[PDB]
């Protein structure tokens, strides 16, 4: 519970009912119930997962980002702070409540090189999100964390994916922002970013119409980020 | 712009 | 509680920051706290309050009538009437919460004209959108108790307030489709935003050019329902 | 287009 007593099927179907919705809260508990089950999630279904999460923290993170900078601005009393603080408080619930299904046991049970590196990319997501936020002792061990999450899916990818899948094209795009912006090597960012739109490239020749679009779609955010960097 | 992910 | 332990001043200062940060369950969440408070809620306070609570519901309304639609096209198990049956659920607790304010003890306390029809045409907008979901031996006691606030208020605001004031034109606006879609009255719709939009423009040459704008706004909202009407 | 309120 509390999505213990709903069937595994029931609560994929409503998953992508709420997506329909736009009710993501909702539609990632219902994920969160269907993982809970505690059997394989197929291409769709982590697609399912990862967007529900997404789209949660997402609004997450832009909330805090706006009382992050009139917090700064203001340095009125303690309830700019306070209110930081409780966004940031349930931001962080939800990075931990992901990266606990990733661990319990997404991640052992992927028995594909194509799961693995999903469910890893995530991993790498979720402890940068806790890095955006994270100013402690342990800000050091979560930028780690999400790198070496990133760097397994990495090493995986590379030798198991071609160069233009998708998920592979996502997860170089996103530890390139994590080098970026996280870790402070802008240098590594664009490498990656650089080498990795260029090897897609050179690619695309093998691939069809659909999965030639699909590709290209996340090219031109690599191009996004190397236009604002270079 | 922001950077895209 | 859960707000009881929070400050006026803190609630109106976190509401406040919630809307900027675009998180109007956290914004309903601290009005509610300030209302239960017991003391005026200013001009500023009750948009603050009204503004919370139309974003909450009008998320829950938007995904209702999606879920609603896909029911209807499916008449694939039980699943998609329970999911909608529960957002409806909570769909009507909200509106049960905000007439709940109105009438314990907004209403009863607010000692102007102005405060106390804000609250009635609140008090017919969430009737009303308990009424959109309705279906059961009291859709008509509902549709009621919608009209009874909404003329309430249109007498006291037709005394009180001059024809260009947004809040009398905003209740109007929403009386009109009231009558146009719950009521099956589309006679009375057309001729209530005729004459609402007819009445205010004979009065903007008495406006500033700020209560110009704001009664301008909302006389654009009349002309495009008369022109989707007529 | 929806009706507006
Ligand atoms: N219900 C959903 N949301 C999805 C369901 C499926 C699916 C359906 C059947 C089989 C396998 C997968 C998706 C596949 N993924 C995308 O099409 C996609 C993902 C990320 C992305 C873009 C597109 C644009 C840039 O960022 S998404
Ligand atoms: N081997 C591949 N290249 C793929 C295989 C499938 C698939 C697998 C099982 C069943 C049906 C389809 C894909 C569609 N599934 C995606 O997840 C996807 C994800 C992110 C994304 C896009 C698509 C487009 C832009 O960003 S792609
Ligand atoms: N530090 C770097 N590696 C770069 C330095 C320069 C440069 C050098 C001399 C003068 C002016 C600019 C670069 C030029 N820009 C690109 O080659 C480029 C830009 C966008 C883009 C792609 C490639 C592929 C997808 O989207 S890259
Ligand atoms: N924090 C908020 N949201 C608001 C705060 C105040 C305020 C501030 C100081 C004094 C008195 C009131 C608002 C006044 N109301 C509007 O300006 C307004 C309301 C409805 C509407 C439109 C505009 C466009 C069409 O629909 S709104
Ligand atoms: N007597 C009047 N005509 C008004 C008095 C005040 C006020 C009161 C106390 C303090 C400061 C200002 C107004 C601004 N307050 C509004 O609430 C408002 C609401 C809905 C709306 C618009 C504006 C524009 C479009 O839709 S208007
Ligand atoms: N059943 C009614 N009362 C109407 C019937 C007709 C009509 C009659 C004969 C031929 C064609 C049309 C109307 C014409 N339309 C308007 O006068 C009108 C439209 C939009 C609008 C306003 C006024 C004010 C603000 O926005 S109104
Ligand atoms: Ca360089
Ligand atoms: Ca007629
Ligand atoms: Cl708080
Ligand atoms: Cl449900
Ligand atoms: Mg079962
Ligand atoms: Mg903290
Ligand atoms: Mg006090
Ligand atoms: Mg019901």
């Amino acid at each position: 519970g509390a999505m213990g007593s709903m069937e595994r099927a029931s609560l994929i179907q409503k998953a992508k009912l709420a997506e329909q919705a736009e009710r993501y809260e909702d539609m990632a508990a219902f994920m969160k119930g269907a993982v809970e089950k505690g059997e394989e999630l197929s291409c769709e279904e982590r697609n399912l997962l990862s967007v529900a999460y997404k789209n949660v923290v997402g609004g997450q993170r832009a909330a805090w980002r706006v009382l992050s900078s009139i917090e700064q601005k203001s340095n009125k009393g303690p309830e700019v702070r306070e209110y930081r603080e409780k966004v940031e408080t349930e931001l962080q619930g939800v990075c931990d409540t992901v990266l606990g299904l990733l661990d319990s046991h997404l991640i052992k049970e992927a028995g594909d090189a194509e799961s693995r590196v999903f469910y890893l990319k995530m991993k790498g997501d979720y402890y940068r999100y806790l890095a955006e936020v994270a100013t402690g002792d342990d800000k050091k061990r979560i930028i780690d964390s999400a790198r070496s999450a990133y760097q397994e899916a990495m090493d995986i990818s590379k030798k198991e994916m071609p160069p233009t899948n998708p998920i592979r094209l996502g997860l170089a795009l996103n530890f390139s922002v994590f080098h970026y912006e996280i870790a402070n090597s802008p240098e590594e960012a664009i490498s990656l970013a650089k080498t990795t739109f260029d090897e897609a490239m050179a690619d695309l020749h093998t691939l069809s119409e659909d999965s030639y679009k699909d590709s290209t779609l996340i090219m031109q955010l690599l191009r996004d980020n190397l236009t604002l960097w270079t | 712009r922001r950077r895209q992910t």
